């Protein structure tokens, strides 16, 4: 005979449902460099995302 | 100020009644409009192919429809209004006014009928337009179909004689009238006119008398009395122009063959009038009329007209209206429907009481119909859950059922006001006669096969 | 005219055709126009009936209570019917003669409060004066509106002042019978119908409590424009406390196909109720906000907010800041400072405001624009939905509030309330004398009703 | 509230009070019986109001 | 991106004469206050959110 | 929605952007109080006109 008033929730309703949505960032590309270089000479990046 | 964030707990409550009524794997959802192709076609208005007479007043004339068209699907007639000019050879001489008479159009039309070659199909009138355009209006169109056919506070305005401070003049403005016929009523029923190239379709309007459709007040006494050409400047042209116009559609050659040469089956409503049963309150107070229709009735509207003068029309009111300050027409103080109870008989068998005329006059209009009248009369019951559906609803067939009866019981208002007796501008000045009349809209099934139609059960 | 166009101009039209077009129309399967689709639909009838009475005899201010017929499968339409009383007014009135009667705006919607429908002995539906003002004012079908507001009353004849017999205006208010539609889960769809031949084990019943005519007639004063209660002595013929007032009810009939084959089944459908928060007092003199904590139960659609003026019992619905006044013509006229106590709203969930502190007109006019059939044409009527469809019987986007915790209303008053709540205002200026008001908050939520066995219930409850 | 004042104390009671005020709403058929009777807690059931 | 463009307060009052009918344009001393150009003004919209 | 250039102003062009972090956006209206008027007895037109 459980009811809405009686039930021992209420105030874990977000820990119960906290995948029914998510929050999005704004897209970012990977830029990373490979290799620093030797002695200060040479380097390179990547895109990992572009 | 609150932001998106600031919801989220709105989709975190979700218990079991969210669950029996939202979510699931094959639950649709919005914001997602599935579109599906529609065939290619294309619609343009012509005219009505002209092959008997022309109009006049008085007269009927048939048009046939114009052929060399994939679907026919439309229809209206316009009419231009003659010029009326007042003078003061009047009968009426000062003391007299002369206006057009209430739904101009509605009028000037009677027995409206739509024939395969000669075979009768359907046909309607003034008191079936009336009842229909009052009961299954849509609202946003009511002040552009006011305007249509008159009705727009000029036509309606009585005008006195030139000497008097009123010397304006009745414009000359052409008015349209739509036809309501079964090819009208939805876009999926529409004329196979392709499929039948041996049948041949007329509309047969027959027009009324110029003296009924004017209407000769004296704004004294608030009497009426028929008009003649010598009254007006001019004259009387009893020859008149009107036009009937048509869309038709026209459809892609890779589906019209695809199509030709097939079996189709229609289903379409018709209209049957009773015959006027003149009334009179004097004698008695209730009116028995038997009903004597054929097929699957789904409607009837029966209304008690007052037929004392044929210049003023559309007055379902006991009594008729009179002239008013500022050159307009008003109706008089006492003034109520004379129908006061209505009821069934079913072979002795009363399948409604005795109930008041304001049920039908409101509730039924309020839970079986688009719109509810804004005047006096226009009593309906309809068995169907929707009049204005044209898929079929619920209905009763009157051709496996017995004589049927309907009753009326009059009113007060309505037996005092036969007699004669009322005061200058009472509209009851003189003795007052009322018909009762009495209409059905049922369905029917129409066949289409071998380049030719007619009726299955006819 | 001279129509040289004819059928071939279409020609053009037809053969233009691109890469749009063929993604548009075209295809096999496209479905086409001018030809409709027929289906079968099941055989039935309709036809009125009378309701039981079961409850003694009617009477005014006072509760009757009338069963519902059995022998018809489906009920699907309920209305009352009641026949108003001949008001003449007397000479020897209180008032004198500065002092005029008139019926109260919405004299339907008004006698008829806390409608119940109940089945066997449990309270299935009940609503009252402000959610029939809302609902009917919000999703009203335009085009009936005449025939409502010459069915209801407020019919131009009723609701005028008429003065005493020794004044010029001695017309005395006609005695017609007036109907009400009474809107239940079953009346709201056609689809929705009442299993009366499934339900033979329970006593569906309407208890309607009706209002005293003492504060039903407003007696209003010609000059001051000030309203007292009225008497027996002050009228004609005194007041009948009796009064003859009828139920109707619409039945179905169906053949014998499926009325027996769907008994014996479990059947789920979804219906619509009413919660009513309790009413606030406001005084907008010592205070300029007020908070509401509203608890419902079950998938709240939509909430109704009115602030309603409620110095005097005889005039009803009357949600401006300004009680109306006599005026000239024999007629009632709003006074010239007429607006919504309200001057802007907000809601609160937890100690997050979902809302800000948004204008009064965006209740009042953008809410209705979007998510309702109609637009209210009278000052007040507030509403917040969260479905995009009010009026449709279909779920929609709605949040349970069993699951959410305690939630808050706040309203900010207006200055205009400020300062109508206090007098000093001259004659027929409204408010001459003091003004209280308070606060009304009605909510929409859906419900499951569960027929089983004979006999229904509520399975979640 | 003459239905708290008189109705009440005369069922659910062993005496009704002789002075004005003094409302009483008892869950249980004995309020001076120590024995348990009918009776519900407060701690599972959400906050409730007094009008 | 929404781009509003608004007109200016000249194009937005009538000011017709009381008898001969004739309209002319505003001006700023023809009425008190001024011709304030700022405006408040703001544009909202409605957002839904739909399950993950 | 989230103002990114242009001040609201009669005469004057201004663009809004739509705010981020939703799913979907199917409605938009704009707001704007209007000033207030207060014709004077100094106009041209002088006492015969109408603002």
């Amino acid at each position: 005979c459980a009811t809405y008033a009686t039930r021992k929730d209420k105030g874990w309703e977000l820990n119960e449902n906290r995948c029914v949505w998510a929050a999005s960032v704004k897209p970012t590309s990977g830029a990373i460099m490979t290799n620093v270089g030797v002695h200060g000479k040479s380097g390179n990046a990547v895109l990992m995302t572009p | 100020g609150a932001g998106v964030t600031s919801g989220f707990i709105d989709l975190a409550t979700y218990d079991n009644l969210d669950r029996a009524l939202y979510g699931g794997k094959d639950a649709t959802t919005y914001f997602i409009k599935e579109h599906y192709p529609v065939g290619w076609f294309t619609k343009l208005p012509t005219m009505a192919t002209r092959v008997s007479g022309n109009p006049a007043f008085g007269q009927e004339f048939s048009v046939g429809v114009p052929r060399s068209g994939d679907y026919v699907l439309n229809a209206w007639l316009t009419l231009k209004t003659p010029e009326i000019k007042l003078l003061e050879t009047n009968r009426l001489g000062a003391n007299g006014t002369v206006r057009w008479t209430k739904n101009l159009m509605h009028n000037a039309v009677e027995h409206a009928s739509l024939t395969f070659n000669d075979i009768c199909a359907q046909q309607f009138n003034t008191a079936y337009l009336d009842a229909w355009t009052q009961f299954n209006m849509c609202e946003g169109k009511r002040i552009g179909y006011d305007n249509m056919i008159g009705n727009t506070s000029d036509m309606t305005n009585p005008t006195p004689a030139q000497g008097q401070d009123g010397a304006r003049t009745l414009p000359s403005k052409n008015l349209v009238l739509p036809l309501p016929f079964f090819f009208s009523r939805d876009c999926g029923l529409a004329l196979p006119t392709v499929v039948l190239p041996y049948n041949e379709i007329r509309i047969n309007i027959k027009l009324r008398s110029l003296q009924e459709l004017l209407v000769f007040q004296n704004k004294d006494t608030g009497n009426v009395i028929p008009i003649s050409a010598t009254d007006i400047a001019g004259g009387l042209a009893d020859t008149v122009e009107a036009y009937v116009y048509m869309t038709v559609g026209l459809v892609s050659n890779v589906e019209r063959c695809a199509m030709a040469g097939t079996v189709r089956d229609m289903v379409v409503e018709q209209m049957q009038a009773a015959p006027t049963h003149i009334v009179n309150p004097q004698n008695t107070n209730n009116v028995h009329v038997d009903m004597r229709f054929s097929h699957a009735v789904k409607a009837l509207f029966f209304m008690v007209q007052n037929v004392t003068y044929k210049s003023v029309g559309s007055n379902y009111t006991c009594v008729t209206p009179v002239n008013g300050p500022g050159n307009t027409v008003m109706e008089p103080a006492m003034s109520v429907d004379p129908i006061k109870s209505a009821s069934l008989t079913y072979e002795n068998t009363t399948r409604l009481a005795n109930m008041g005329v304001e049920y039908y006059s409101l509730v039924q209009p309020w839970y079986f119909s688009a719109s509810i009248p804004v005047y006096t009369g226009y009593h309906m019951y309809s068995y169907a859950l929707n009049v204005g559906s044209v898929h079929p609803s619920g209905s009763t067939n009157y051709g496996r059922l017995t004589n049927a009866s309907i009753t009326v019981t009059m009113s007060p208002e309505s037996v005092v006001a036969a007699a004669g007796g009322g005061n200058n501008n009472s509209g009851y000045n003189e003795p007052q006669r009322f018909a009762l009349v009495v209409i059905a809209v049922n369905h029917n099934v129409i066949r289409i096969m071998n380049g030719s139609m007619g009726f299955p059960i006819l």
